């Protein structure tokens, strides 16, 4: 939700560690335009940590 | 040297992804699109 990103070669990394993770509100809200994501599911990694 | 064929030997056939582990000694012949992860996509592939 931030309002100014960074370029595509000056991209910032936010280190997540020591937290719990939502993932419905993130996906299953269609807030969000599409997503592309191979190896898991949206919905396993919820229940994957 | 027999049943390799030249760009892939499709006749034989192999199922990844099953909604369940199947038990010793069971079979299981069905071809058709089934669950692959753990949201149901009700049928055609899809919906990841």
């Amino acid at each position: 939700n931030a309002t100014r990103f960074a370029s595509v070669y000056a991209w910032n990394r936010k280190r997540i560690s020591n937290c719990v993770a939502d993932y419905s509100v993130l996906y299953n809200s269609a807030s969000f335009s599409t997503f592309k994501c191979y190896g898991v599911s949206p919905t396993k990694l919820n229940d994957l940590c | 040297n027999l049943d390799s064929k030249v760009g892939g030997n499709y006749n034989y056939l192999y199922r990844l992804f099953r909604k369940s582990n199947l038990k010793p000694f069971e079979r299981d012949i069905s071809t058709e699109i089934y669950q692959a992860g753990s949201t149901p996509c009700n049928g055609v592939k899809g919906f990841n």
